[PDB]
């Protein structure tokens, strides 16, 4: 069914926007514990042998 | 006396090899320590921020 143009445009493209924004801040820091482990690892590796 | 003597020696070198697992242990513990110190200064970092 036809519709009408969106009353609040900018808020729902500022929404959109923070999600993605969001969504990227979690993935880097998802990332960063993972280098952290990555490093850990490394070096409980080369202690043991 | 040469079986006390040999008695020694050997009781010497087996605990030569423990104070060396000693010391393995003490390496693995602090690689492990220093990560966790690095995680703590980026921790106060992005809390300065």
């Amino acid at each position: 069914s036809a519709g009408s143009a969106t009353t609040n445009p900018l808020a729902a493209l500022d929404d959109a926007i923070s999600s993605i924004d969001k969504f990227r801040s979690s993935l880097g820091a998802i990332q960063n514990r993972l280098d952290s482990a990555v490093t850990n690892l490394n070096n409980t590796t080369t202690n043991l042998s | 006396i040469a079986n006390r003597f040999t008695s020694n020696i050997k009781g010497l070198t087996q605990a030569a090899r423990n104070a060396n697992d000693g010391i393995s242990v003490a390496q693995t513990t602090e690689g492990a320590l220093s990560e966790i110190n690095n995680n703590l200064q980026r921790i106060r970092e992005l809390t300065v921020q």
